């Protein structure tokens, strides 16, 4: 619904119209989608890069791009402005995947590897998840994690200081077991998760490129590839959390958060409870506000031994610092990203760069 | 660098901001990109020289105008796209005020050459074919004017505005380059706020809920501030005097030992919309009677009230205190300093809120209810003696949700060893 | 602990009762009325109308507020309405204090005369132009209920009955000064003699019945059982008894109230108010000469001070003050 119509930049002479549109076979008019792919490549100058065209007059927010090698090339995405809104939080997904998907035939020598129908093909299944992924009553959930204390709440800590962690530093979840979603909405809306934690967890699931939880009707197996899921992007904050019965994730630990649950369960009511996790977000942003500040005002200097130093004396001031501090460091590290600045960088991520 | 104006609307233009030759090498490119594909349009298509990611918004009957914002994302964008938004607004009403000066100017003009050609004609009734130029002229000029009537009445249905605008959008930038990458979180952190200040709350059970614990209850700036905090003897029974409630005076001969206890008033919790009324800085008053019929902080000159004067300091209890002043004054010991300090007391003090919230919420669900408030608030809450500053909390906050917000003061019978030395 | 600081006034005060828990009018040299709460703390209610000085009021027996100012005159409100219903002006001098009896139908503004009204028929009886004294106070035989009030000449007491008996008994050992006389737990009376010699009365014969270490007395009234029963001296508390005769302060004592569930309680000049008991709590912060109690059985307790404001109190015991800033100022 959202992804109109896609269309390929040929630039060679002078441009190229193919198109090629979602739910018909190609190479809201037929000759609107050739009028904008020439607009968007008009402005094309001669010198991977990305562009933006937020057409309000006829309604097509066209995210085309700019591809090199022989001739100038580029992939253009037509999606109506009544999706400004949505197409902003997952343009991080979409920009990426449009650059994995150029990245490949990209050279100097000869990078043509056939790039007539296998480019459409690679296209389909972005217009479909993008398709798709358009369009929790925890009175009893917190009464019974407090009546048991066995199972449920044990399996809500692990999960919780599992997204707390590196491995899953933000929303590192895919499918357990069941069609139950209760447990991924509830994660979601909640902390330990990102759009405000409202546009994270979404449909089109069963390894999406990123998102909050593809809780699938996963009745049989996991309905995806141990090997091509540990080889596709594993290095990532993204994990496994197996909430079946009983399993913590990883990537191939308890912190301050157990309290928070301890106090979550020991709380009665729940009818209007949601004041007190609002209260717990805004202490982690601030906390984690704290510790960005206290970062930047020694790395200011662009001297590399001073972050070493400074990260060293935090630990005084940090509560439980190493274990609990995990989450701080994460959130630390994703506030920028979402020589004074490679070195924050170096020091904010110093076991997530090894993705060569 | 980059200079955050683009100011470029001719492209064949005008100075606001730039501090590299790139700038306005790539300003021109990014306008002429801009008005190629020409209506209210906003696109930011790449950017050149080194990264200089830019926004453009934006003969003839129209002259096409756009204004740049290069700063070298989405959320950034999507804050000043309502700035800009409101710019471009007092952009199109100054322009369809000078359409509107330019049609009147073109009706005058067409009156006079109507005139005009009334007068040769007239003259030539007096003697062929004659004044044909002047009448194709005028005809032109009246379809030149219907025209722009024609323009101005479909802009109305659809100098001093220019400098207002100009203004607008430099003052607007000035936001958007503070919170170059701070934007997204101060405002999710405005709306978390607000959302949790308005509750709001559930029908007559919650309000029966209210007011029988309320019943129950009735029958029983910040580099002075850390510079104060860090250096200054025995300051932990100070603040826990200052945080528990008890009305910590200050008292000295000059006036900046009384403008240096405005800096740690950041630390006092308040009770209505005010923060503090009665508060005379370096002025000898009769303090006597404002430390127990008014708010609690004020100052009086030297030449439940703990008086700070400038060589000791009286305390509320400094036999023994809770484990909230080390952690307060830790962080003044440290290499935290500057612009930190206030982000940290505000973080030690939501937190300290929603623990009076638990804290209430537990001891109104669960000589009896006593003893089991005394055993949760040693179970959390509280460690040696932070069972005091909770509960002040916690009554401050019961009585702001009544609404009944302070003269009900309270007498904590302790101790005062006001030495401190 | 304590509970609420309310604002009454800006000038001095004499004292506020009433006989409900919920209410309480003050009365100072300002000559306006005014009630307050005592579970919420604001203004009621106000009156208005006079500039004198009212030192009369006590009870009704719906509920009125009634005060005598000094203008030779006494003025009457309401508790509902705040208006003026009723207005009486034959007196010729000041009205000391204010009284009312029970069961009955009469109320006696005693002071430098003896008369006899009615708060519904408010009409003249009989009166003796006599005693042009003021009267300190007015206290009533448990038999008859009659009106025994006398000026201050000597020590002589006599029973005045204007309300059906005739003119008879009527007004006029040691040289002393009496201030205040009420009633006692065996229905009988008792005086103050700050002389050195405390004597009481009886109802049945009122012979007198019958010490050192005595300045002047104010009031006295620490007596629940007819087990002790003693006065406010200027130096502290000195417990004596009745049926044996038997036995940290620096200023002296304006009034001694009796609290519940055996609790004394006393006031001084420099703020001294201290709870003691049958044997023998205190707090501190206020460094006026407070006046008279009052204790609620709903709430805490209602002082009136004289630093032109007041303070609602509260029974705390198990016991950073104004005092010491004040002094360390």
């Amino acid at each position: 619904s959202p992804l109109l119509a896609a269309t390929f930049a040929y630039w060679d002479n002078i441009l190229g119209p193919r198109v090629r549109h979602i739910w018909a076979p190609k190479t809201l008019s037929d000759g609107e989608i050739t009028f904008l792919a020439n607009h968007t490549l008009n402005g094309e100058i001669l010198r991977i890069d990305v562009k933006f065209f937020v057409l309000s007059e006829k309604g097509v927010i066209i995210v085309s791009l700019i591809f090199d090698d022989r001739s100038t090339y580029g992939l253009s995405i037509i999606l109506p402005q009544t999706e400004l809104s949505f197409y902003l939080p997952l343009h991080r997904v979409c920009v990426d995947r449009l650059t994995h998907i150029i990245r490949k035939g990209r050279i100097w020598m000869h990078k043509e590897r056939q790039e007539n129908v296998q480019k459409i093909i690679l296209e389909g299944t972005e217009r479909m998840e993008d398709q798709g992924q358009s369009i929790p009553e925890e009175i009893d959930i917190a009464d019974t994690v407090l009546n048991d204390d066995d199972i449920g709440d044990s399996c809500h800590e692990g999960f919780l200081l599992n997204a707390i962690s590196s491995h899953l530093q933000t929303c590192g979840c895919s499918v357990v077991v069941g069609s139950s979603a209760e447990k991924v909405n509830k994660i979601v809306r909640t902390l330990c998760l990102f759009c405000s934690r409202l546009c994270e967890a979404e449909s089109s699931f069963k390894y999406e490129s990123g998102l909050f939880v593809q809780g699938l009707l996963k009745d049989s197996t996991g309905s995806f590839v141990l090997p091509f899921r540990q080889v596709m992007y594993a290095p990532y904050p993204t994990t496994h959390i197996d909430v079946d019965v009983n399993t913590v994730k990883q990537m191939p630990d308890t912190l301050v958060k157990a309290f928070l649950d301890q106090v979550f369960q020991l709380k009665p009511g729940l009818s209007l409870r949601s004041t007190f996790l609002a209260q717990f977000l805004l202490v982690l942003h601030r906390k984690a506000l704290t510790l960005i500040k206290y970062i930047e005002d020694d790395t200011q200097k662009g001297k590399k031994p001073f972050k070493s130093l400074r990260n060293l004396k935090i630990d005084l001031d940090l509560t439980a610092e190493g274990d609990l501090n995990i989450i701080m460091a994460l959130a630390e590290k994703i506030k920028p990203g979402l020589f004074g600045r490679p070195f924050y960088t170096s020091v904010q991520e110093r076991d997530v760069l090894m993705t060569f | 660098s980059r200079d955050f104006i683009l100011i470029s609307e001719f492209s064949e233009t005008i100075p606001n901001d730039t501090k590299v030759f790139g700038t306005f090498d790539l300003n021109y490119f990014s306008l002429r990109i801009m008005s190629v594909d020409y209506e209210d349009s906003k696109v930011v298509l790449g950017d050149s020289k080194e990264g200089a990611f830019a926004y453009v918004h934006h003969r003839g009957f129209v002259r096409p105008f756009c204004m740049a914002y290069i700063s070298a994302i989405m959320q950034q964008f999507q804050e000043l796209s309502a700035e800009f938004s409101r710019a471009s607004e007092c952009l199109k009403t100054g322009n369809r005020k000078a359409f509107a000066g330019e049609l009147e100017k073109k009706l005058k003009d067409l009156d006079y050459t109507r005139t005009v050609l009334h007068t040769e004609t007239e003259i030539q009734k007096k003697a062929g074919f004659y004044s044909s130029q002047a009448i194709e002229k005028a005809n032109e000029l009246a379809s030149v004017e219907k025209s722009i009537i024609e323009h101005q009445d479909l802009l109305k249905q659809i100098k001093t505005l220019e400098e207002l605008c100009d203004t607008e959008y430099f003052t607007q930038t000035l936001a958007q380059l503070s919170h170059i990458e701070h934007m997204f979180r101060g405002d999710l952190c405005y709306l978390l706020t607000s959302q949790i200040d308005r509750a709001k709350q559930q029908h007559i059970t919650n309000f029966l809920f209210e007011d029988f614990v309320e019943v129950d209850d009735r029958m029983v700036a910040g580099q002075n501030a850390l510079k104060f905090i860090r250096q200054y003897p025995f300051a932990h029974p100070a603040i826990y005097s200052l945080l528990s409630g008890r009305t910590l005076v200050v008292l000295g001969e000059d006036e900046a030992i009384v403008r240096k206890l405005v800096t740690a008033l950041a630390i006092f919790v308040p009770s209505y919309g005010c923060y503090a009324k009665p508060v005379k800085h370096w002025a000898s008053s009769p303090l006597h009677i404002m430390d127990f019929q008014k708010w609690k902080l004020i100052g009086l000159q030297r030449v439940y009230t703990s008086i700070l004067d400038l060589d000791n300091k009286t305390l509320r209890c400094p036999l023994y205190r809770g484990t909230l002043v080390p952690r307060l004054a830790d962080h003044r010991t440290q290499i935290k300093r500057g612009s930190t300090y206030y982000l940290h007391v505000q973080s030690m003090l939501t937190q300290l809120c929603s623990k009076a919230f638990l804290y209430t919420f537990c001891h109104h669900l669960h000589l009896v209810a006593s003893r089991q408030m005394s055993f949760l608030k040693l179970t959390l809450g509280l460690v040696n003696e932070d069972v005091r500053v909770v509960q002040y909390l916690a009554e401050l906050l019961k009585l702001h949700y009544m609404q009944e917000s302070p003269p009900m003061l309270r007498f904590d019978y302790v101790p005062s060893f006001l030495y401190k030395i | 602990t304590e509970l609420l600081v309310l604002k009454a006034h800006h000038d001095i005060v004499r004292f506020l009762v009433q006989l409900d828990d919920y209410r309480f009018a003050s009365a100072g040299d300002d000559g306006i009325v005014v009630v307050w709460n005592a579970q919420t703390g604001e203004k009621l209610l106000e009156l208005n109308g006079h500039t004198q000085k009212i030192t009369a009021i006590i009870t009704f027996p719906n509920q009125l507020i009634l005060t005598a100012s000094a203008d030779r005159t006494v003025i009457v409100w309401d508790g509902d309405t705040t208006r003026q219903v009723q207005r009486i002006s034959c007196f010729q001098s000041t009205v000391k204090c204010l009284t009312v009896l029970q069961r009955l139908d009469v109320w006696l503004s005693g002071g430098n005369d003896l008369c006899v009204w009615n708060r519904k028929l408010d009409l003249l009886c009989k009166t003796s132009h006599l005693s042009d004294t003021g009267i300190s106070a007015l206290v009533e035989i448990p038999k008859n209920c009659v009106v025994a009030a006398v000026g201050k000449e000597l020590i002589i007491f006599r029973l005045v009955a204007p309300t059906e008996g005739s003119l008879e008994w009527d007004i006029l050992d040691h040289q002393d000064n009496i201030l205040s006389l009420i009633n006692v737990n065996d229905l009988s009376f008792v005086t103050g003699s700050h002389v050195g010699e405390l004597i009481i009365w009886d109802a049945l014969d009122w012979t007198m019945q019958a010490l050192c270490q005595k300045n002047d007395i104010s009031i006295h009234h620490f007596t629940c059982d007819e087990e002790n029963v003693f006065a406010a001296v200027g130096r502290g508390l000195y417990v004596y008894s009745l049926q044996m005769k038997r036995v940290a302060h620096d200023s002296n004592v304006l009034h001694v109230a009796r609290l519940p569930n055996r609790q004394l309680i006393s006031c001084s000049e420099d703020g001294s108010v201290r709870i003691w008991e049958l044997r023998e709590g205190d707090l501190i912060g206020h460094s006026s000469s407070v006046e008279m109690f009052l204790y609620f059985e709903d709430h805490g307790l209602v002082t009136c001070s004289a630093d032109h404001l007041i303070i609602l109190w509260k029974n705390g015991e198990r016991e950073l003050r104004l005092f010491q800033k004040l002094e360390e100022n």
